[PDB]
């Protein structure tokens, strides 16, 4: 019941050329201390930022 | 402790280096704050998470 973490892209100053792809930490919820409650309003909140993304 | 001393008698003595003793500022150091061995675990109870 969790989405995943869309990858973000590597931009190369020189060539101009991505690098690779990594997927997004750095911008992750810690949600490891959460009831049942608040879980599903974190993972809501990830769904939306899927939902932009798959625009 | 003795600043000059030659051998028995003619020796000149001077007090001690003042050591002020006390606790910290604001009781820095008394708690365990970001020691990941041994924190602390403000929780509801049936401690399932912290």
């Amino acid at each position: 019941d969790a989405p995943v973490t869309p990858y973000i892209w590597q931009y190369q100053p020189q060539t101009g050329k991505a690098a690779g792809a990594r997927q997004n930490y750095g911008a992750v919820i810690n949600w490891l201390s959460a009831d049942n409650n608040m879980f599903h309003r974190v993972q809501t909140v990830n769904r939306a930022r899927n939902l932009i993304d798959e625009i | 402790h003795f600043a000059d001393f030659v051998d028995d008698r003619r020796a000149t003595a001077a007090g001690n280096r003042p050591n002020y003793i006390g606790f910290r500022d604001n009781f820095i150091g008394m708690m365990y704050y970001n020691s990941g061995s041994n924190t602390g675990s403000f929780s509801s109870q049936t401690q399932q998470l912290n």
